[PDB]
């Protein structure tokens, strides 16, 4: 890679070759999109599974259902065409991406992600099954293929990390994680427009020795990389985070209008909650046991989440909305 | 509480623009969501989107992102909506509300809601006649207002700012508006005592008392 | 979207019976185990008000009288017992997923005993007489149900030109109905012919009940 | 950092924010110059050094003793100006950045920086990596350091990882590793050499892996990472490091050809494929190596890696690495 | 065993260029770096640097790294030497010899050596005198050729081909060489005998033959 | 840079006998166990020759006389015995660091049994003396030692204007020197005088050896 580059904090200007690791969560409009190189083979695919006892597929990341979406009508086109009475459906995605325990290879109803159900359980849906074959160019092509094994990783041809002035990031096609060292190493901002559930490879994460699951922020099964940049200190694994928002924006500063205090008489850290009740009304006064501050705080669709450990610090907790 | 003022009826010619606006008193940063409904006379209320006047947090629906625009002023914490191409399918009663985000709360507190009129009518304001009864009496007595000749609507009808009163709905005629407001009294007291009627018609800014009294 | 359907679309309830509105949604309005589902009533010239919030919880400062249940797709607003106060329009509203949507609405109308119109006949005022028109107006006051229909008499000839009616909202106060009808003409048309009558002919007794003047 | 790329091999461009990694190495002018913030800080620390038996210094990076060489006429000076009979004198750099065992402390005599070894101001009494950045031909300012340990300097160093090629860089590394099949290391350029440790805040893949597996030794600054990886191979501990400046890759030396057998001799200090009267020797040989053959390159000609042994010649009569 | 051949000798004015030859004949890709020297007359020889003609690996001294370009043609297996801005301090024999990397070998083989004068002097053949002695005569008879007004250096003087034979170094006068070559044979031989020098001056490409005769 | 100096400047030594060079660099030349150190024989007009390469190893198809030694800093040529065809400059190089250093050089001259010059004198040519310009010629060949004097008397006047000698290199067979005077005239200065005199003072006698003629 071999280019130019303006640094606005830094205020300065380098020119070079190397390597460029772009922010893609925050792109205006879609830079990459996922389309398979024979989606033949993908029917086949298809068929082997059904005909297996599988009932239809989770996407492990966003762009795989998007891929699905534009995907279906040719795919049910070259089914009805090959003899075979199976209808295929995509649905869309919920919060986290759930994972399966099925997989595909190299009347009825197929159902591909939409929301859950007991007919067609995630025991019986196929889950990471494609892997990046080469790149289009000019927006920009992904081409799939059927993976030739089956295991719990992110597919790493989408995944990169840096870090430069001390300032690292871990970042993909749904995350972007930003990490710093003011006085310490810690974790300082997370972007998603998904959140999956498979594992972020060791192969592209900084710091990844003598690291603790049980102190990793973001969590080790939602592709957390497993990393001591992914610690802040006073913050345990935010497992009940409101990873339910599929979409959210997570930092350490204070929920509008509320004020966090560091107290013993706090109460213990439980599911997040968020700081507007289902009525709409706002609660101000929150604190938590030993974390430290300033808070952590999660930003959705539908409002601004606390840290596990963050509690109100009058209200009951049970007028309250929880990621639950 | 939380109390909305919006402004003032409009009206306003075809392919024009109209901007209005929503003042929140009583509120905070982190509620204070003024959404904004459109909703014709006695039809179903569309949503169309809302804006944060601290945050500039603004979502719209589908139907309004080519039409409406959202605009905050946080020193005046107030709402701005502005309609860009105007036509006969925007003639309604505009309503700024208070609400939050996505599946927070409900639509606690209303402002009053602003009218406005997509028209080449110019505002004409209306001409007020006295209703009274030598003939038949009883222990009480009926009287009323003719407001005839106005566009647009509406207009207010007060009766001494303070009895049993009745408001008639306007009706078109010729392309303006006719409407009528009685009010029952005992007829002791009238016409002894003094009755006025007062009718005001604030997008001409006229108002117009006139007392009644016997043929 | 969500597309709230009310059922029904009017309704006519006695006074201290029991009223049932029910709102069916096309997709789930559930979340966090909470139903996002909101009843609001609208007097007429008014903004709307909060009744029950979530699918049932009595809105603070709101009458136990009222009631939600409901879940999922299928929510019932009932009142026990129904009042002179509840005659106004009722809207079911949903926040579980953008856009917030209203269903369609359903109008309540109290249903009383009937009641026979109060007639008033107006003739055309001073100050019209000398402007160039003239508009002779009947007063109905106070009678039920809302359907009637009314006649006017000039010298005898059955008039049937230039009538325009206006029906009022039920009186919160004694769930009656009232209506105006307008006889409009030229000035000089009014000054041909000498006697004017207005007929009504309603529920009450088959035997219209009439009022006249002369000049 | 915002702007725009374009990578030949991949044959695309774009723009956007994030972290650029660039290659300082393969520079052809100085993009990067040593200050210190405060020369006279500099001078007292020198002055306590002196009293406390330290007779010299060694540079950990290159662009330190680069910085020594501009800056000892004044440290020279400010000492002679606070009379204080103490000559601060720089010369060259050997091979390897041997390390020193003192180090400074923030606030007819000699001192002598870098040059080579003596036993009259050896290494026990020579200090080092006393330097960390404060902030920023672009300049970087340095200041005194707080505590003494035996980490490279974490605000020098970067790692990036992208489309399956990982780089592990500095001003004076470039370690890149690729995923072909397997991840491993691939190629590896070196300004530098020093004996500091590569700190695994900054290191891909730093868990599960063996040091004695780490081709670029971690005593020499080696990522603990198994990008620091090559099948076959083990850690290059008596490679030609001395040579200060070369070029490692995976290639034959041109004019040899290496052979995989098990007749082949153990793995030893690395050889030279010249002998110093300028005869090539041909044939080399491997016994558990995987081709291409681990090779190095430098100021003198090209080397081979431990593992790589001559097939027929006596290695008597060969240049070695010791 | 590895032949070279370099450039012919070459008169250059101030300021301007110079790029001179070396053919590699023997050579392998292993082997064949082309270094080269620069030697003032009876001084001490500088190094410029050496290029591999199949490698294109090039190393430049500091000294003359603005001053000399070094390019090569594997073809032609040829290294060429370029000289930049021309001073006298330039004037000099260039040397091309094999040699090796840093720690490797020596200067095995070298090419003969191209002379370059930088000048404004335009060339000039020379004029060649013959040198014969009525005297008294010995066993033995010296005869000799001078060589006179010529630019640049050198001339080359061979006596038949092939004897005791003395070349004088050239001297400079008035801008322009003037030298002499002397042989001894014996007497019975000559005139009886023909002797002829021949003198060659390449820079103007001028070749002359001086039959000897006596007086 | 490794600066090589070179012991002695020049040196004069007898057939048969042991000469010894020295070379001192100014830094080590050992690496890898070996000393990057080389001695070159340069005839002059001649590209330099490997005699010893590395410190002690003699240059395939080099006489055995020839030998190395020394190792570090300080290193040694010996010569033994030194013969007749050793009459050349000798240069010691290095190769260990850039960039690559010479010697400063040791001019090597042979002793031999002293020898009296053969002198020869030549008038100007019937080709010259047309073309305004007269040179007379002497030629001093096979003598030693090389330190001589001079003299030519035109008509028993000593002459010492226009006056160039130029001495030749030591010969390689029988290790002595000659010289060319000339006198340099215009051609009307020649005929004004008609005997000329050529006369050497050398080591071999006190008595001048002198070679005259007349026109
Ligand atoms: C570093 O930490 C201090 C602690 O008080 C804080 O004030 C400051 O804003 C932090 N800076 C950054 C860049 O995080
Ligand atoms: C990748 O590996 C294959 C098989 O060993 C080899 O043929 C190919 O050249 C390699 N490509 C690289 C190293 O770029």
């Amino acid at each position: 890679d071999s280019g130019c580059v303006v640094s606005w904090k830094n205020k300065e200007l380098k020119c070079g070759s190397g390597i460029f690791i772009t922010d893609n969560v925050h792109t205006w409009t879609e830079q990459y999109k996922f389309q398979p190189e024979s989606p033949s083979k993908l029917a086949s695919a298809i068929q082997k599974a059904h005909e297996e006892g599988i009932c239809g597929i989770r996407s492990v990341t966003r762009l795989e259902n998007l891929m699905w979406k534009q995907i279906t009508p040719e795919l049910n086109h070259i089914l009805s065409e090959n003899e075979v009475k199976l209808t295929i459906m995509t649905g869309d995605i919920k919060g986290i991406m759930q994972a399966g325990k099925r997989s595909l290879r190299p009347n009825q109803t197929f159902l591909i992600d939409g929301p859950e159900t007991a007919e067609c359980p995630n025991t019986n849906r196929a889950w990471n099954s494609l892997e990046v074959e080469d790149y289009g160019f000019g927006t920009t092509n992904i081409w799939l293929k059927l993976k030739e094994k089956q295991d719990v990783f992110c597919d790493s041809k989408l995944m990169s990390a840096a870090i430069k002035d001390n300032r690292a990031v871990h970042a993909d096609m749904g995350y972007w994680i930003e990490s710093a060292l003011n006085d310490t190493w810690k974790i300082e901002k997370a972007s998603f427009i998904e959140v999956k559930n498979c594992h972020w490879p060791k192969s592209h994460t900084l710091w990844s020795n003598g690291v603790l699951e049980s102190e990793m922020i973001i969590p080790k099964n939602l592709a957390g990389p497993v990393s001591q940049h992914n610690y802040r200190p006073g913050y345990h694994t935010q497992i009940t985070g409101p990873w339910h928002l599929g979409k959210l924006e997570m930092d350490f500063d204070f929920c509008d209008g509320t004020t966090v205090v560091v107290t013993e008489d706090c109460g213990n850290r439980g599911p997040s909650l968020r700081t507007t009740t289902a009525s709409g009304k706002l609660i101000t006064e929150w604190c938590c046991r030993s974390c430290t501050l300033p808070p952590l705080r999660y930003r959705g669709e539908d409002g601004c989440w606390y840290g596990m450990e963050i509690r109100p610090l009058k209200e009951k907790e049970e007028n309250l909305v929880n990621s639950l | 509480e939380v109390q909305l003022q919006q402004s003032g009826p409009e009206l306003v010619k075809p392919g024009a623009s109209v901007k209005m606006s929503c003042k929140a008193s009583g509120c905070t940063l982190t509620n204070c969501f003024m959404h904004w409904m459109k909703q014709k006379p006695g039809q179903d209320l569309e949503w169309i989107g809302y804006i944060n006047p601290y945050n500039d947090m603004t979502k719209y629906s589908e139907n309004f992102k080519g039409k409406a625009t959202l605009t905050s002023d946080k020193s005046s914490s107030t709402a701005f909506m502005e309609l860009s191409s105007l036509t006969s399918e925007d003639s309604a009663v505009y309503y700024c509300a208070r609400g939050y985000l996505l599946r927070t709360g409900c639509f606690d507190y209303w402002g009053q809601g602003t009218t406005l009129t997509v028209s080449s009518a110019k505002t004409t304001p209306p001409s007020v006649y006295p209703l009274a009864p030598g003939d038949t009496t009883g222990s009480s007595v009926t009287l009323g207002c003719l407001v005839k000749g106005y566009f647009p609507e509406s207009v207010t009808v007060t009766w001494n700012s303070g009895s049993s009163v009745h408001t008639f709905p306007a009706l078109l005629q010729s392309g303006l508006y006719t409407m009528s407001s009685s009010v029952t009294v005992p007829s002791s007291t009238w016409p002894s005592q003094t009755v006025t009627c007062s009718v005001a018609h604030p997008a001409s800014s006229t108002t117009v008392d006139k007392k009644l009294e016997p043929s | 979207n969500i597309v709230l359907t009310q059922s029904p679309a009017s309704l006519a309830v006695s006074l201290g019976q029991r009223a049932t509105i029910s709102c069916r949604a096309s997709e789930s309005v559930d979340s966090y185990g909470y139903s996002f589902m909101h009843w609001y009533q609208q007097k007429p010239g008014q903004p709307p008000k909060v009744l029950i919030y979530l699918a049932s919880n009595l809105e603070s400062g709101v009458p136990a009288r009222f009631s939600g249940s409901g879940s999922r797709t299928d929510f019932t607003l009932t009142i026990d017992p129904v009042e002179a106060d509840d005659a106004a329009t009722y809207y079911c509203q949903q926040n579980n997923e953008n856009p917030l949507t209203f269903g369609a609405g359903t109008k309540l109308e109290l249903k009383r005993a009937d009641a026979a119109p109060t007639v008033s006949i107006f003739p055309p005022s001073s100050e019209q007489l000398t402007s160039g028109g003239a508009s002779v107006v009947c007063f109905l006051n106070n009678f039920y149900p809302k359907d009637i229909n009314v006649k006017w008499k000039i010298d005898g000839s059955e008039r049937q030109n230039g009538v325009l009616n206006s029906w009022t909202d039920q009186d919160s106060k004694d769930s009656t109905y009232s209506m105006s009808s307008t006889l409009t003409l030229t000035k000089d048309e009014y000054e041909r012919h000498n006697s004017y009558t207005c007929e009504a002919t309603h529920k009450t007794s088959t035997s219209p009940i009439v009022k006249s003047f002369n000049r």
